């Protein structure tokens, strides 16, 4: 097994501690607690090789003054998430990779970009192509639409952090 | 045939470290810890709020050291204006390069701005958020107030802070700072990674040291250059490195003496006595245990201190003419060049975070309890009144969900403020040097905070966050409290209006000296310039009159 | 270099093992809830517990000295009337006690078969064990004052365990039974929740080290529909949690358990007279506890668990008596084999399990069970050492200042003396006595040796309240200390409190003892009866006989009591 | 490493926990604490061979109605202890010793009497024949005068326990 610090970013609300617990928990239900500091851990295989993962679910981007920095230089692994459901969620994305990029000090930054909620195709003002328009942006970047309420694309997320590091 | 002798010596060190842990968690006696409370002054508080970013530079809108600038009253006159700033802040609103640090900007630039008529500032913030909370299109009830998209968000955090601040100094601030000194203390007290800052003890599976270092308690006969001679004692642990005994001995005397013994720790030496000579050690020296590219730094044990030992201490005005060493912890890469106790199961260290998780845990139920408590069977004027807004509105929106009720006052009061004002302490207190640890361990209290405040019954299993492991026993307690802390608000006498503008008018004019208003404006008035066909494009359809665009032509002629 | 490879996997392995396994632990303190407990306690009529606390040798005799016949016995008069003098009983409890074929369980005998006998005039008793007392302390041979009353080298020591205990029930029964009881209660509802071994009793959940289950056991908490047959098919549903590694009859034992916490009757006397069927194709087939499908090491077969038999949750279980159908489905108890301890194994049987067996990565349980039930230990306690309306029981204040006034009697300069002879007449000989036998209490309790050693662990924080000396426990002190080392300096501070408030109190002139004495008297003269207590004491009187003739001899003894000596020979003999 | 058990039978206040800390420990403290029940156990090298053994320590004689037989059925080795200081003690080891074959149904059982406070010679009772001839009337049996207080024979109480149990 191997280490792996992995880091789920994004504005308030938008699926962060959903698709984690989604992930480790497997379970998903509607409720509204915000997150401060949840460091998680699960141990997962990828490309038939168990490891040994280490998730860090953040905050909203500005509930609180918080430790910005540090899991940015920290981390190696990173999940951008937007809600599909709120425009402004995607207007944000922009900064965090920003600060990222800064912080880290590389271009080679294991990173996946991710509208989440997507079971709600009526309240959808963020359009996929859009989402996929900002992935290619970032150096051709990996995009995944992901829901935590119906296990869809969740586990591919973590997955394909780990192989981004891999590689 | 030599793995019997490796797994005898390990499940031997490993069964001596389990017990150990058990041993250490039942025979831990608590001997933490004050006197005055180092708060901050009113102004450095509010600007260390408003512009956490630019840290030194809040001075700057602090006029503690306006007739001649034409420019300023003139805007400050279109603020005053209700029409005028409510389609300002949405046209700004809705803009894509509108960026997320610029609503934090133009929220403490706004509330810097009108600190000085809080009546205004509170009716257009009402009105602004009634604005964000039952025209939004693409908001959920239950989800308002957390997704940061509105200035009226940041402007509600230093609102909070504004009108809570007699709060914290009267019954939060103590409380706080006894709960940091405690930590501080209770994690220094076990050894501390110089590299890494990981200690055993703490609060934090993150920030643990997961190495079985075998260290000992040294109470350190500490001596005074002044020759000259004066007698202390430091307790010490034999794994700390040089400097981080001179921090212990540095700490006993800023502690014991009431005054600091220097500012500047790159300029003080430790002697060690030998055989009645007293030879003074360095971080790192010839016979050094150097693994590759990594060297490691002197313990106290490199130097076989035993207990009981004589110490001495030089300033680089006594005999440190030529008796000086090189600061290693200024190395522009420390961490790759030095290393002292790291360079292996984690797990059976989850103990030390239970450890010192009771050491500091009736500080943390005295700030929780201060926190949501009722001086003289009374709670907080803003809180009732805020809350009293939450109702009302609540009670305008066609809505029959208490659940909305209790999100809402979560989301808005402990979220926006409160853990504003637990993760950040020094918003709060003087001369607090903050480090990441702290503020890990910080997360976590906070964490543990608010969760105090889910309407979720929520089983905790093994695939739970360490952190909610730690405080799960004691959250459910901490609910019922919440709960029934907000149904005695609801309970609450109304606020009459002739107390409101009393408790507004005090502050405002007791602040007037406080905050310069032309800086703030000046700052504000960048982005009307930068955004100006959305905020007319927006203004000229919510039926402006030839006096805001006269008004605002005037000001655009006065600026450029 | 091949075996290198084996080696790094296996210590891999290994390791993560122990990951899983501590990160359990933890998961487990976290995350354990406190899902105790009742209502009537099963109270003992003071006769029973009287003659259990008097006689705990012969459980089932004690009965013969439960309650006309006493004018008959003329003997039994003579020797009472010369019970009642204090210079011959005096003479007849020392010299007794100067004999060296007079014995520990002698001196117990002697103590009780003369409370049974002065049962009757408690006045009488309480004087005589004050100058016995006084005896064994003023003019005591060897007597270093704090290490009184711990040697038991005298008849008065037990015989103040007895007048504790006749003085004391009604406090018991009143203010310190139901913490007990619900204490009691709780460690064996507690241990139930963990898997226990069948063949050693060690269990998961436990406060002792000893009796710890350091064995690496999967289980996980099954509900089970318990059906109930009245015929071939007759079916009522009962809800009834158990282990996947509980063997058959700890299956048995705890639908048993349910059951009569339900329906407050015990639905079979014996509980090898029901037995067990499992439904697998929706027919029944009753589960024996061992079968011609269980694994062999070496010579000993293994019990069949739940697990054994693929049982899932919610499986429907049927329960049948010996009037149903046991014509044919009957089972062979197997605890009922003598050597089954040797023939059967459970849990227990004497590389990475191999390194699984560590001890103290199951210290983390006691810590758990010691949270689980701790409430109930500072109920239990503080209700011991507090003061209902701010008075203390009246034979706790009276025999307080008894103690004191002795130590003014001997020109005692030392407080430390007076708090251990406080400390070693009260709590050790009377409140561990009901802490260690809670059966002396209550009915229908059955007391195992793992409850025994429980029990043996809070008895023993029970008695470290009451030191008088800081312990520094290390590395090197005992894990039952450890886990009660927190709330030691608590209690101590709340005993000092104690004794002081007790010293406080408005003192007691002998009147009330008058009335409170001449009341249990009256209350409980005719239960027993003092035929059978003075009739085998007489057994005591005649056999050392020229001893106390001479220490009565040497004491100035009238014509009179020697005269009546001799006619109690006379009158036992003719 | 093979564990032992060795149990430490007495009556009240004759030093059992005195020699257990002393020999755990090498601490003594003159206090008074009455042992209801305390298990230790330390890892001990005995004839060049490192086995673990393991103390336990009960109460006195009749303190309270206790669980006698239990340690007693499950118990390896025996230290039985007395006070040289007081007759009665020394008296009361008899019906114990009677006990311990009585449980284990046999007669060559690993035990030892011991004849605590030997250091204390101005207040010595029981004489040191006493204890021997009892000893001998015992089977043979192993005896030695001890001081916890003094670190007089204080492990080889438990040395001579365990190598008794390895005899035969
Ligand atoms: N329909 C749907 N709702 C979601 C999904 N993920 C999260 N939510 C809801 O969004 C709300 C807030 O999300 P949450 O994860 O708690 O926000 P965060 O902690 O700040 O990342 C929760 O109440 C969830 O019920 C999803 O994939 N689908
Ligand atoms: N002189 C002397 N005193 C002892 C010795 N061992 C024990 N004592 C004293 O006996 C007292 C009670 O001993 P303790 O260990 O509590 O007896 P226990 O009931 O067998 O545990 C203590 O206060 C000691 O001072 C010894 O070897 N020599
Ligand atoms: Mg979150
Ligand atoms: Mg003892």
């Amino acid at each position: 097994m191997r280490e792996y610090k992995l880091v789920v970013l994004g504005s308030g609300g938008v699926g962060k501690s959903a698709l984690t617990v989604q992930f480790v928990q497997g379970i998903f239900v509607e409720k509204y607690d915000p997150t401060i500091e949840d460091s998680y851990r699960k141990q997962v295989e990828v490309d038939a090789q168990q490891c040994m993962l280490e998730i860090l679910d953040t905050a909203g981007t500005e509930q609180f003054t918080a430790m910005r920095d540090l899991y940015m230089k920290n981390g190696q692994g990173f999940a951008l998430v937007y809600s599909i459901t709120a425009q402004s969620t995607f207007n944000d994305l922009q900064d965090l990779r920003e600060q990222i990029l800064r912080v880290k000090d590389t271009d080679d930054v294991p990173m996946i970009l991710v509208g989440n909620k997507c079971d709600l195709e009526d309240e959808r003002v963020v359009g996929k192509e859009q989402g996929q328009n900002l992935a290619r942006q970032w150096n051709n970047c990996a995009f995944l639409e992901s829901s935590a309420k119906s296990k869809i694309n969740v586990n591919e997320i973590f997955y394909d952090l780990v192989r981004q590091i891999n590689s | 045939k030599k793995m019997n002798d490796q797994l005898e010596l390990m499940e031997s060190n490993i069964r001596r470290d389990i017990r150990q842990g058990f041993v250490d968690l039942q025979t831990e006696k608590s001997d933490l810890i004050v006197g005055a409370i180092p708060f901050l002054d009113y102004k450095h508080f509010a600007s260390r709020i408003f512009f956490p970013e630019a840290g030194t530079l809040t001075a700057v809108m602090i006029r503690d050291i306006t007739t001649v600038d034409e420019k300023c009253l003139a805007f400050a006159e279109l603020i005053r204006d209700k029409q005028f700033l409510s389609c300002f802040v949405h046209a700004l609103e809705e803009q894509k390069n509108f960026s997320i640090k610029d609503k934090c900007t133009v929220a403490s630039l706004l509330t810097l701005a009108l600190h000085g008529d809080l009546l205004y500032l509170t009716e257009i913030m009402e009105d602004l958020l009634q604005s964000l909370m039952d025209q939004s299109s693409n908001a959920n009830p239950k989800l308002l107030l957390r997704r940061t998209e509105s200035i009226v968000e940041k402007l509600l955090t230093n609102w909070m802070s504004i009108c809570l601040y007699g709060f914290l100094r009267e019954s939060v601030g103590q409380p706080l700072f006894l709960l940091v000194s405690a930590l501080t203390q209770q994690i220094s007290k076990g050894p501390v990674d110089s590299v890494t800052e990981k200690a055993l003890y703490t609060l934090s599976e993150d920030w643990l040291l997961c190495q079985a270092q075998d260290f000992e308690p040294l109470k350190l006969k500490v001596v005074f250059a002044v020759e000259i001679s004066e007698s202390l004692e430091v307790i010490a642990l034999t794994c700390d490195t040089i400097q981080q005994v001179k921090e212990k001995i540095l700490q006993t005397f800023q502690r014991k003496f009431g005054f600091r013994y220097t500012q500047q720790i790159r300029d003080i030496e430790i002697e060690y006595e030998k055989e009645g000579k007293f030879v003074m050690l360095q971080e790192v020296d010839d016979t050094s245990e150097i693994r590759g590219h990594v060297t490691m730094l002197n313990t106290l044990k490199h130097y076989q201190v035993g207990d009981g030992a004589c110490i001495k201490v030089i300033t680089p005005k006594i005999h440190a003419p030529l008796k000086t060493q090189n600061s290693v912890k200024d190395d522009k890469n420390f961490s790759i060049k030095y290393f002292h106790l790291v360079d292996k199961i984690k797990e059976m260290y989850l103990i030390k975070l239970l450890s010192t998780k009771v050491a500091v845990h009736s500080f943390v139920e005295n700030l929780f309890k201060s926190i949501w408590g009722l001086p003289n069977n009374k709670a907080p004027l803003a809180v009732k009144y805020f809350f009293d807004f939450l109702d009302e509105q609540a009670e305008r929106k066609k809505i029959t969900d208490p659940d909305v009720l209790h999100i809402w006052k979560t989301n808005s009061l402990p979220l926006r403020f409160w853990v504003n004002i637990l993760k950040n302490p020094d918003f709060v207190f003087s001369d607090m040097e903050k480090s990441p640890h702290l503020d890990g361990c910080l997360s976590v209290i906070a964490q543990a905070f608010m969760d105090s405040f889910s309407l979720t019954d929520t089983h905790l299993d093994k695939h739970s966050p360490t952190n909610k492991l730690l405080y799960g026993k004691d959250i459910p307690q901490y609910k019922q409290e919440v709960k029934s802390y907000y149904k005695l608000v609801k309970d609450q006498t109304s606020i009459s209006s002739q107390e409101l503008k009393t408790f507004l008018q005090e502050e405002s004019k007791k602040h007037q000296n406080e905050f310069n208003e032309s800086a703030a404006l000046r700052e504000l008035y960048k982005y009307m310039q930068r955004y100006f066909t959305e905020i007319f494009q927006k203004l000229e359809q919510t039926d402006a009159p030839s006096n805001l665009k006269e008004n605002m032509h005037r000001v655009k002629e006065l600026f450029d």
